[PDB]
């Protein structure tokens, strides 16, 4: 229906256009099709067809939810196909828009039906309408529906036909996206509702059909699950389900709705949620809630009691984010500029790896934020950041990776990030010297952890149900147990070195946490390694011991 | 001028690599720069039927900005059919020479067209930002800026160039890789520069600009350092017989049987110890063996050269090149001086570009480095601090040393 220019499509290398068989169906829907065919044919979207090089593909139909419709199986046809470029994988968020007073929304129709189709591609589009026997042989002129190439195609269409009415009004703005089209301009109401008229006539020139004014959509506007209102965004209505038992879809679909929700409702967690989700078992069974997550969903169910709002974006104003902890691994950030109304809100959580520490993990949520930042703004944000320089310094001073922190101020908000403890960097003077050491069998599982000291104290603890990697950090907590304020440990063993060196504050293993409990109150401790079974003087006896 | 027909590798699909999302800043730069490269015909845009992309970058080379496309996967689908047809021969002597000037003859190639089929696989996006729009796309016409193929197929017409200058200085080494000319002498510092400059009219003279120096002299595997105290202790020696026990992996003639009997019963930590006759005499025989290079370490040209980087701190970063584990081909320690106004990930972004010339200048091939540093944060700054023209392989390697100052 469009005079616009066809883009030029091959076939995947070296192969052919597709020959299936038409199935028998029933005549009831045999003469349902052609009273489409004909109406079809007249509109010059298909054209009938003769034996010559005849392809084929399969074609059904079905009710509607009055009127029968027709529909074409390209999923043979869709294989053969070159690849196109990709059609829009993400959306803009609504966080990113700027407010433009007056807001239009036109959908076109029978969008795909008005582009016309390559013309040496048609011949591989035939399909047929049988009888009880001929046979009525028909292919596409227009993007067919379901085609792999009509999405891509119809965009860089309509994008073309834009193109000379932007080139007169650089007034206005246009967002597309798939049969939409979203016109948004600082013009009072008059002046804007007659450039929408002037951009409708200038559609329906190429062949595409708008909705009439009578139809325009109004706000708020319910788009890709959203509340588009005029001077404010939030997402539509969630809705977490109250079931007695848990299927593992069912606990699926609600970390979507809650995850969902963390955009703008400041406060979601969802840690507990997905631990139970952890199962990775197939998606019937029913898991068992826990206590912490009966907790964590009561807590999300008084967040969205009320209902929240966000701001648009206002490219003269700065950008700001802040972070908050919340202990159990979760952190939290608003991103806005004006105090009493966010931009967008959202989460990190460090689910990756077995120990880690606040501070890491506080780096770790600046960069997300940076990262979401320059997608929807195309900046950085200014960080408004718990936690202090001559902290920051020295973490990553000491660390081993390199890490780049940006500008930021120090809001003081409890809980802070500090660091909990430091090692030593050389041995103490003055300090016991406990050489522990610890062993287990693979087989038995049984084990032990002991240590010798310079002062000639000896201990030996039996474990059951243990590893060599179980059992040496528990000859390290047994020294520390057992020692002055300040202690002086000589271990062999390269894992256990490994944990404790990186200085967490957290873990998964209660073993290291019970640790970490120790080297707080410690006051000083020097933590050193020596090769295992080199005759040094120390691990020797231990080793023996153990 | 005609084309040089360009094949992929048969089976070979052409790229398609995600953009990255970029700062308004540069997307700006990068649309200005387009348009100028349009008029001029250099590049055209397509349409939704050309599949392929290819990442763009927009560095500072200056208050200007350069645009920088990472032809990286391109490179490994078209290229690795052509070290072979149309390659490039890598001169053994350069590393040699006292004195090596890099000259960037970069815009010799845009004068050249490129094979209307192959062009495709140029493509290119600028992106939007917010998903506001699809992005610009665009392909090249001409031979681009850091394909592995634009040299290959000008090397006709650079040794044509050259050929009377390396006439009367049949003493320089001249090498090309990629868009830079590697010029090596003898000469002293005030000579070479000379030298350089001659060299760099003649190519202005016949039509090739270029915007208006190392020394491989000390260039070798560093020899493992072992700490020389006065006086010694419990921990000083556990630290000795820890690194020696390491090296034995390296230089497998190491003995520690006489040092570690020098501390016999389990004593504290700062107790000192005096070293025995034998014990020195162990400490001076593994001295000598670390000292003096391996046996066995040569460079395969089948396999990849890996670069290890590890963070030391005050701005000092130490690293190796090898192919196997521990048969070390090259060695050494970069140190910034950018006083206060140098951050960890300047240093790392200059560590990487200078090991990646001296891997250039001496066998021909870049690295590819194992990272330290999380993989987002270096996908976001790297492109602040790049001067650099190729762009080598990289991994990050999550996992940390816990060797460092055996380094
Ligand atoms: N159904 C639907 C729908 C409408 C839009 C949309 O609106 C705009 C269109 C052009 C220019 C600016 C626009 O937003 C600026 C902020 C604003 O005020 N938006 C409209 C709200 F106040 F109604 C943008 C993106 C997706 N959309 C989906």
């Amino acid at each position: 229906i469009s005079p616009i220019e066809t883009v030029p499509v091959k076939l995947k290398p070296g192969m052919d256009g597709p020959k299936v068989k038409q199935w028998p169906l029933t005549e009831e829907k045999i003469k349902a099709l052609v009273e489409i065919c004909t109406e079809m044919e007249k509109e010059g979207k298909i054209s009938k067809i003769g034996p010559e090089n005849p392809y084929n593909t399969p074609v059904f139909a079905i009710k509607k939810k009055t009127k029968w419709r027709k529909l074409v199986d390209f999923r043979e046809l869709n294989k053969r196909t070159q690849d196109f470029w990709e059609v829009q994988l993400g959306i803009p968020h609504p966080a990113g828009l700027k407010k433009k007073k007056s807001v239009t929304v036109l959908d076109v129709g029978d969008a795909y039906f008005s582009v016309p189709l390559d013309e040496d591609f048609r011949k591989y589009t035939a399909f047929t309408i049988p009888s009880i026997n001929p046979g009525i042989r028909y292919q596409y002129n227009v993007l067919p529906q379901g085609w792999k190439g009509s999405p891509a195609i119809f965009q860089s269409s309509m994008t073309k036909i834009l193109e000379p009415f932007a080139a007169q009004n650089p007034d206005i703005v246009i967002y597309q996206y798939m049969d939409d089209l979203y016109v948004g301009s600082d013009l009072e109401i008059g002046q804007h509702r007659t450039k929408i008229e002037e951009l409708r006539q200038h559609l329906l020139r190429w062949g595409l059909t708008t909705p009439d004014k009578k139809h325009q959509k109004e706000p708020p506007f319910l788009w890709m699950g959203y509340e588009l209102h005029p001077d404010k965004w939030t997402v539509q209505p969630i809705v977490l389900p109250e079931k007695d038992s848990w299927t593992v879809n069912d606990i699926q679909k609600l970390v979507g709705k809650l995850n969902w929700a963390s955009q703008i409702y400041p406060g979601i967690k969802v840690r507990q949620l997905s631990k139970l989700l952890r199962g990775t078992k197939a998606l019937t069974e029913v898991i068992p809630l826990t206590e912490e997550a009966e907790l964590e969903l009561a807590e999300n169910r008084e967040i969205l009691k009320e209902p929240v709002h966000g701001v648009y974006y206002d490219p003269s104003k700065d950008l700001i984010a802040e972070i908050q902890k919340q202990g159990q691994g979760q952190w939290t950030y608003q991103i806005y500029q004006e105090p009493f109304k966010n931009l967008k809100t959202g989460k990190y959580a460090r689910m990756r790896g077995a120990h880690t520490n606040d501070v890491k993990q506080l780096t770790e949520a600046v960069q997300k934020i940076t990262t979401e930042s320059i997608v929807i703004w195309g900046k950085t944000p200014k960080f408004k950041l718990p936690i202090q320089k001559e902290t920051w310094e020295t973490w990553w001073t000491e660390y081993w990776q390199a890490t780049w922190i940006p500008e930021w101020e120090f809001v003081n908000t409890p809980p802070l990030v500090k660091l909990w403890y430091q090692l030593e960097k050389e041995p103490i003077v003055g300090a016991e010297t406990f050489y522990v050491d610890g062993a287990a069998n693979r087989e038995t599982k049984l084990g032990k952890a002991g240590y010798v000291t310079n002062k000639g104290r000896q201990k030996v603890v039996p474990l059951t149900n243990t590893t060599n990697q179980k059992t040496e950090l528990q000859a390290i907590y047994l020294a520390l147990q057992d020692s002055g304020l300040e202690v002086n440990i000589v271990t062999d063993s390269q894992y256990a070195l490994g944990i404790i060196q990186a200085q967490p504050d957290k873990s998964e293993s209660e073993l290291v946490n019970q640790i970490i409990e120790q080297l707080i109150k410690k006051e000083k401790v020097y933590l050193a390694w020596v090769p295992a079974h080199k005759g040094i003087g120390g691990n020797e006896q231990v080793d023996k011991l153990v | 001028i005609e084309t040089v027909p360009v094949k992929l590798k048969p089976g070979m699909d052409g790229p398609k690599v995600k953009q990255w999302p970029l700062t308004e800043e540069k997307i700006k730069a990068l649309v200005e720069i387009c348009t100028e490269m349009e008029k001029e015909g250099k590049i055209s845009k397509i349409g939704p039927e050309n599949p392929y992309n290819t990442p763009v970058f927009a560095i500072k080379k200056s208050t200007k900005w350069r645009k920088l496309v990472d032809f990286r996967e391109l490179n490994k689908r078209t290229q690795d059919f052509w070290e072979v047809q149309l390659g490039i021969p890598h001169p053994a002597g350069l590393k040699k020479k006292k004195s090596v000037t890099v000259l960037d003859v970069g815009d010799a190639y845009f004068s050249v067209p490129l094979d209307e089929d192959f062009r495709k696989y140029t493509a290119f996006t600028i992106p939007s930002i917010n998903n506001e729009t699809p992005g610009i796309r665009y392909q090249y016409n001409v031979l681009p800026q850091g394909w592995k193929g634009s040299p290959a197929i000008f090397q006709s017409s650079m040794t044509k160039i050259l050929e009377p200058f390396k006439k009367q200085n049949p003493d320089i080494v001249i090498y090309q890789y990629m868009d830079d000319l590697y010029v090596g002498s003898d000469l002293e510092i005030g000579q070479h520069r000379t030298k350089i400059e001659e060299l760099r009219q003649h190519l202005l003279r016949w039509g090739l600009t270029t915007p208006d120096e190392l020394h491989p002299d000390k260039w070798t595997v560093q020899p493992i350092v072992l700490p020389e105290k006065d006086s010694w202790t419990v921990n000083d020696i556990q630290k000795l017989v820890g690194k020696l026990n390491w090296a034995s992996q390296i230089y497998p003639g190491i003995k520690v049987r006489q040092l570690s009997k020098l501390l016999r019963g389990t004593k504290a930590l700062t107790e000192v110890i005096p070293l025995t006759e034998e014990a020195e005499l162990e400490l001076a025989e593994n001295r000598e063996i670390l000292k003096e290079p391996v046996h066995g370490v040569y460079y395969d040209p089948s396999k990849d050269l890996i670069a290890e980087i590890q963070k030391q701190g005050q701005g000092q970063w130490t690293y190796q090149i090898y192919q196997e584990p521990f048969k070390n081909l090259k060695t050494g320690k970069y140190a910034r001086m950018r006083g206060a106004h140098t951050n960890d990930v300047k240093q790392l972004t200059e560590a990487v570009q200078k090991i990646t010339t001296e891997s250039i200048v001496i066998w021909g091939k870049t690295p590819k480095f194992k990272l330290p540093i999380q993989k987002e944060t270096w996908e976001t700054w790297w492109t602040e601090y790049w001067q650099a023209t190729w762009i080598p392989e990289w991994e990050f390697v999550n996992t940390p040393p816990l060797v460092k100052l055996w380094y």
